């Protein structure tokens, strides 16, 4: 049955060229050599034996096979290399997951200046994203690795997120320690940046506002490549952390270690002023120090610049086209 | 889409295991063994019974696929437990399981290992993720029994009495093929029925239908008092068959 | 990592701005002249321009302006870099010492700001109390003029209007005051304000918003005498200052597009205006003086005056004589005279200035067959479409062969004498409904012609509607003989068809040595055309005889033979062909892991592949499996633009900002992944757009020649007119020119102060990174002439490195024989 992973062969496709390397392996692309739908196959190694089965594969798998959302990525099945012949202690053979293929990603097309969003394209693209944050945050699992990257679109305008290896579930009664400082530097939340350790789902939400702004400024807001340096970069535009507005500041862990140069004010609303004026006020409340008067993932979908966004009209974005070229 | 993961009494007559020779009641005992195996070393090991449960369930299913005179009971149970930790985010060392499986196993029973204990088992993952069809995810009978036991209103002693003696009902399942018989839901109620009768309680007063006799229809639609039975009867078996009693 | 050297072997060309004014002194009249990082100085005289001075500055020049503040016995110059490097100079002499100061500086960049859409705009007040600068949408930065802003700190004012097209000061004013042509969704609108420095922020401007032109490209702000500002279009041209308001719409001005203006008569009575096919106009302003002793402005004129190259920028000198600033084309000086010539011309050339112009394509041979190695480069556009057959003499000789049409691909074939080139003509829907040229040109003057009859796309059944007055691309393939250069045989494709790649080559067992042409079906509709042609030509006897023709399902971007067969990138999919001894194309074996393959390279059996997004990837040929297998590809996301093989391990890739990367194998084969992934181990700013690639010297090559240091030899041209010379060193070399050239930044005075190294960088919108990999030629050639000090001061404590002696001092002599062979490159 259609359910039974792990006895089909990756004989049954043909590898066309390897996409990209993922952080825990390899990812190609390939065709189904029966129906022709191109599917991506990613590479899991069990030849270390230090701990098996990767657990950021694992995760995925557990994971999305719960999940199911138009803007959540697919992992159709799982195939095996051709195992050894009755020696299972022999075989080292690989497994691979089954993915639908994704024509472009958000960071290729950003690096290569090749898109032009307009207002309407991010109306769609952030509406789709949120609606499928909102999918997972209700479910209470944390992505936890919000990046340019990780976001997936096909030609159509379809969004899918797909990076789930670092995802955990969230448990608003008994919050336990989890895995610190999990977001990359350039989209991390100031919590994080602070040690939180037990973080809500809303360091997500801080991540995808960084995409919002960048959707509009085509550069990403902050770069840094030290973490003091990336939070006095938020400071300056979002305002320094201070009790007034983050009264529990004070009980993270390098809230004194971790100071900016000077209490900046926020300039937010200044510093994006060409931001559309419903687009800027998502903006403030998605990048908010506070997390917990940071905005939600619901309250974002029922925002005046994402409630009456119609997903009927997805909105492709200027794609690369030969003129172009 | 998903995988079937149940099956009736009467096939358990035609288990691998059964059909090489191996009698009903040993194959009862040695899933005993292997279950209460894997509840031990991770108990040793500070694992959540989440974790435990997990392990035990993917035991299980994994012995409706293979025999037990192929797949040494006490090296897969530490697989499955090695895997349940990574599963449910409470991940252990291969090497410390084995250190706890050699703690608590005897020489003979170590000697299913082998030459090499942790290479034995972190072979096998290979074969236990293939066997449960990567399905990963496991609901177990304590998430309903406390979903379920919110739900109840009265004497806040009557009720707790109620959940642990049931809540025991459910670690003592897990030494059976319930787990591959009825839905996690379902047990969770048959545990809350059992412990019902043992305690001489009418739960349907502590609903919002006190007039509803059959009380666990609004948590499980569906469940006759057939399959309830059925399962008590397997449960109080396990009592009656060792020298333990009843909690109460 | 990978050790590599640039050096430019031409400079930049092409005209990308030009400013009159009183620079130098008080008293001279000067002509500063903006090329690609190089400014030119000149002062005026009656018979042309006697050259006083030329700079380079670490940046490309964006803004180039001339003003003068109150208290300046001269002009000053103020330029802004497109890194956003600001700076204001001063023009200073001392008898026969000639040097620039920095008298302010600064970078003007923000954290946080969308680009604009039109390009940086820079304007400056008339009273010269501030710097206008438009860098972002929604925003106007201003750099107040005061004496102690040396550090040129500056400040935004939000603007509501987020998309503007122009933006000048205006003369007459009470306050500062901008004028500017803004787009929103209802058209596009003219609108005033007025600048506060008092308060940091608009207030209302002096007159109203006006509903202007749907293409209203230009802003001219008309001197006092009139005041207000002129508004030029596709259509029409209009006058306006509060009540006041004027439209001209003469015909004449519908035909072409106006892209350049300039003041012919400071009290704004006359002004020049040229267009994209080079016709030069002149805008007369009508004076109405009523008896009150107001002047008013009565009415607008607009008089052909002749035709000029086409201009980036106009500037008029003195008397009749004008400079025409030319991108695409040559730069010229005009004359126009009162009095026109019998052809009823007003404008007569004067001196024509080389422009390599944007170069499209170019091959190395060595048609002398000295040995030296002459190019031959596609350089043009259009009109000013040219064939520039460049030697080196010390100076370089160039020829030009004018085409009168855009030149895209050129390859030579010596079994029949000729080059063959690629060629695109503009031609106009006519009333007969086909279309006719503007001018004859080289695919019209062929000696003997052909135009092809295929009927492969002929079942058609595909609307395709036309309107009078609509451009279209006639893509023509022509024989030019390597002596006389003359137009021997011009072939024009079919319609709506578009030439994208040429080569000669032989094939398989045939014998016959042919051109073969990959082609596109272009229709406006289609985002990427999705048919496509191959066709083999044969040149014999005066004819070209076409062969065979393959059908492919794309568009053929690039083409390269590949050991007897034909190797050809369509679309996604990268495709080798066999050559049939039934003289047809057979697939062999294709590849579609590509999202586009702009550019294909191949040594051996190695296959180098650009794609438009994805970098390159390093494709090889296996012969016994007959199929392609991926070796490694770089996963960073890069725009190539062209790209080279340097080794079997080193390859050299060009992005669309101005950048230069090199990629190696990892060469560590403990794991698969490692081999697959290409690590750029080079990084670099050039500053140019390299559209080709080309493996060859044209410095004279012979046995004799003392060995350099470097090895290899790149040449690559760029858009403008730029040529440069890639080569690789040893990394004892590189060490040794790296760590001279951090000694020569230290000693050396920049031009604005702009640091070497943030010049250099690797430069996108989103990333910035240290050079690496490469060494600056030019800063390392630029030892020989700085004075003696200050080259003693840089070997001060120099040593070298894994040679006949480990550790060895420098001396200024030494220095001086090294860099004087690496001169000897180009
Ligand atoms: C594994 C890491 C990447 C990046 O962060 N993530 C990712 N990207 C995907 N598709 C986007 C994309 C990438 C690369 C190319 C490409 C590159 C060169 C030549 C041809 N094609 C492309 O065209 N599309 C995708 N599709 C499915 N997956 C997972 C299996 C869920 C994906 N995972």
């Amino acid at each position: 049955t259609e359910s039974d992973w792990g006895k089909r062969c990756v004989d049954k496709f043909d590898i066309i060229g390897i996409i990209g390397e993922g952080t825990y392996g390899q990812v190609y692309k390939a065709k189904d050599k029966d129906t022709g739908e191109l599917v991506a196959l990613k590479k899991v190694r069990l030849d270390n034996e230090k701990e098996g089965f990767p657990i950021t594969a694992i995760r995925e798998i557990k994971i999305l096979r719960q999940l199911i959302h138009r803007s959540v990525v697919n992992m159709k099945e799982i195939v095996t290399d051709k195992q050894d012949a009755l020696d299972f202690k022999k075989d080292k053979g690989a497994f691979y997951l089954v993915f639908e293929y994704m024509d472009h990603d958000l960071m290729g097309l950003l690096e290569s200046g090749l898109v032009h969003f307009s207002e309407d394209h991010i109306k769609s693209f952030m509406k789709q994203l949120m609606e499928g944050l909102e999918y997972c945050h209700k479910k209470n699992f944390l992505h936890r690795d919000i990046k340019c990257s990780n976001i997936l679109l096909n030609n159509s305008g379809q969004i899918k997120l797909a990076d789930f290896g670092l995802a955990r579930l969230y448990n608003s009664e008994e919050s336990r320690p989890y895995t610190n400082k999990v977001i990359t530097l350039w989209y991390r939340p100031p919590e994080l940046l602070l040690g939180e350790e037990r973080y809500t789902p809303a360091i997500d939400v801080w991540s995808c506002g960084c995409i919002l702004g960048e959707l509009f400024t085509k550069k990403p807001i902050f770069q840094a490549n030290l973490e003091l340096a990336q939070l006095e970069l938020i400071s300056r535009l979002c305002g320094s952390p201070c009790p007034a507005v983050w009264p529990d500041v004070i009980r993270l862990p390098y809230f004194n270690t971790m100071k900016p140069k000077k209490q900046y004010r926020r300039r937010l609303r200044e510093e994006f002023s060409f931001i559309p004026s419903a687009a800027l006020d998502l903006l403030d409340h998605m990048l908010t120090l506070d997390p917990s008067k940071r905005c939600t993932a619901e309250q974002t979908l029922q925002s005046d610049f994402l409630k009456d966004v119609e997903l009927s009209k997805m909105a492709p974005p200027d794609l690369p086209h030969w003129q172009d070229c | 889409t998903k995988p079937c993961w149940y099956w009736d009494k009467k096939d358990l007559a035609h288990t691998p295991s059964q059909l090489e020779g191996l009698d009903p009641a040993t194959e009862a005992r040695y899933r005993r063994e292997g279950a209460r195996f894997i509840f031990d070393v991770g108990t040793r090991l500070g694992l959540h019974y989440d974790t435990l449960a997990t392990g035990i369930i993917y035991f299980h299913r994994f012995y409706m696929f293979h025999s037990f005179k192929q797949f040494p009971r006490y090296v897969t149970g530490a697989c499955c437990l090695f895997l349940a930790g990574k599963v449910e985010e409470t991940p252990k060392k291969c090497k410390d399981i084995i250190k706890t499986a050699r703690s608590l196993l005897n020489d003979v029973q170590f000697g299913q290992f082998g030459d090499d204990p942790k290479e034995e088992v972190m072979v096998l993952e290979r074969i236990l993720l293939q066997t449960i069809k990567f399905d990963l995810q496991v609901e177990h009978p304590y998430q309903f029994l406390l979903k379920y036991a919110k739900q109840l209103k009265g004497d806040k002693n009557k009720i707790q009495k109620l959940v642990q003696m049931a809540w025991t009902f459910v670690n003592d399942s897990l030494c059976t093929t319930l787990s591959l018989q009825w839905e996690p839901e379902i047990i969770a109620v048959a545990v809350m029925y059992l412990a019902g009768r043992l305690c001489k309680f009418e739960i349907q007063e502590w609903t919002s239908k006190p007039m509803y006799r059959r009380w666990w229809e609004q948590f499980v639609q569906d469940v006759p008092v057939d399959v309830l039975e059925d399962i008590c009867h397997q449960i109080l078996d396990l009592y009656s068959q060792g020298k333990q009693q009843m909690p109460h | 990592m990978s050790y590599n050297y640039v050096v430019t072997a031409q400079k930049p060309t092409a005209v990308n701005g030009c400013v009159t004014g009183h620079f130098t002194s008080a008293e001279d009249l000067n002509l500063l002249i903006a090329k690609n990082t190089r400014l030119e100085i000149y002062v005026v005289t009656a018979e042309g321009l006697r050259p006083v001075k030329e700079v380079g500055m670490y940046g490309k020049i964006a803004v180039m302006e001339l003003f003068r503040p109150k208290g300046e016995s001269k002009d000053l110059l103020f330029i802004l870099t497109a890194k956003y490097n600001a700076c204001i100079l001063e023009y200073k002499q001392s008898g026969e010492s000639i040097d620039i100061i920095t008298r302010a500086h600064g970078n003007v960049q923000d954290r946080i700001g969308r680009p604009s859409e039109t390009g940086i705009i820079g304007i400056i007040d008339p009273e010269c109390r501030m710097i206008g600068l438009r860098l972002y949408d929604g925003l106007f930065k201003v750099i107040p003029l005061d004496r102690d802003n040396k550090e040129l700190k500056a400040f935004n004012i939000r603007l509501e209007e987020l998309h503007v097209i122009d933006v000048k000061f205006l003369y007459g004013c009470q306050a500062p005051t901008i004028c500017f042509v803004y787009q929103d969704p209802q058209g596009r609108h003219v609108k005033t304000y007025e600048v506060s420095l008092r308060e940091k922020e608009f207030n209302k401007g002096p007159w109203k918003q006006e509903n202007v032109e749907a293409e209203a490209s230009m802003v001219i702000a008309v001197p006092e005498p009139f005041g207000g500002a002129i508004i030029i279009g596709q259509e029409s041209i209009t006058y306006h200052n509060g009540d006041k308001y004027l439209a001209i719409a003469p015909p004449i001005i519908k035909q072409s597009t106006i892209v350049c203006h300039n003041r012919v008569d400071p009290n704004g009575s006359r002004y020049l205006l040229g267009d994209m096919e080079g016709r030069l106009f002149m805008l007369l302003l009508e004076k109405e003086e009523q008896m009150d002793g107001t002047v008013t402005l009565k009415d607008l004129r607009v008089e052909l005056l002749g035709e000029t190259s086409i201009a980036e920028c106009l500037t008029y000198l003195d008397n009749g004589v004008v400079f025409v600033g030319s991108r695409l084309g040559d730069s010229q000086l005009v004359k126009l005279n009162v009095d026109s010539n019998e052809q009823g011309s007003y404008v007569v050339a004067m001196e024509t200035f080389t422009n390599l112009g944007p170069i499209v394509d170019m091959c190395v041979v060595d048609l002398e067959r000295q040995g030296q190695g002459q190019l031959v480069t596609c350089s043009g556009a259009f009109k000013e479409g040219s064939l520039r057959i460049i030697r080196n003499g010390q100076k370089l000789h160039i020829r030009t062969v004018p085409l009168y049409e855009s030149p895209r691909k050129i390859c030579y074939q010596e079994v029949s004498q000729c080059f063959g080139v690629l060629s695109s003509r503009i031609e106009v829907q006519d009333t007969s409904g086909g279309t006719t040229a503007l001018r004859p040109s080289a695919s019209t003057q062929a000696l003997s012609s052909s135009v092809s009859s295929s009927k492969l796309f002929s079942s058609s059944t595909a609307p395709h509607e036309t309107s009078f007055g609509e451009e279209v691309e006639v893509h023509n393939l022509l024989i030019i003989d390597q002596h006389t250069f003359e137009v021997l045989h011009a072939h024009q494709f079919l319609q709506n068809e578009y030439a994208l790649s040429l080569v000669s080559c032989k094939l398989g067992k045939d014998p016959n040595t042919y051109f073969i042409v990959g082609t596109a079906m272009v229709y406006p509709e289609e985002a990427e055309p999705k048919q496509g042609r191959i066709v083999v030509f044969q040149y014999s006897d005066g004819k070209l005889q076409t062969v065979a023709e393959k059908e492919v399902k794309g568009a053929v971007y690039s083409m390269v033979e590949f050991n007897g067969k034909l190797l050809a990138s369509i679309n996604s999919t990268v495709r080798l062909y066999e050559w049939t001894t039934e003289k047809e194309l057979r697939t062999e074996c294709n590849h579609y892991n590509n999202i586009m393959a702009l550019y294909l390279k191949t040594k051996g059996d190695f296959i180098l592949v650009g794609d438009l997004m994805r970098s390159v990837l390093l494709l090889a040929y296996k012969p016994m499996e007959g199929n392609f297998e991926e070796i490694a590809r770089d996963f960073n996301p890069n725009w190539m633009s062209a790209v080279e093989i340097l080794d079997d391990d080193n390859f050299l890739g060009a992005e669309n900002a101005f950048n230069l990367f090199v990629c190696q194998k990892d060469s560590a084969a403990t794991t698969d992944e490692e081999r697959q992934h290409l690590q750029e181990v080079g990084l670099f700013h050039l500053g140019e757009f390299v559209n080709v690639f080309c493996h060859g010297s044209l410095v004279m090559q012979n046995l004799g020649e003392t060995s350099t240091p470097t090895q290899g030899s790149v040449l690559f041209g760029t858009v403008n007119g730029m040529i440069g010379l890639v080569t690789s060193l040893s990394e004892s070399w590189y060490n040794l020119l790296l760590d001279m050239q951090n000694r020569l930044n230290k000693v050396i005075k920049s031009v604005g102060k702009i640091e070497h190294s943030f010049w250099r960088s690797f430069h996108t919108e989103r990333k910035t990174e240290p050079a690496t990999g490469f060494i600056d030629g030019d800063l390392i050639e630029s030892f020989l002439d700085i004075s003696r000090p200050k080259m003693q001061e840089v070997v001060a404590n120099l040593q070298y490195d894994d040679g006949s002696g480990m550790k060895r001092e420098a001396t200024a002599d030494d220095l001086i024989k090294v860099v004087e062979e690496l001169t000897r490159i180009h």
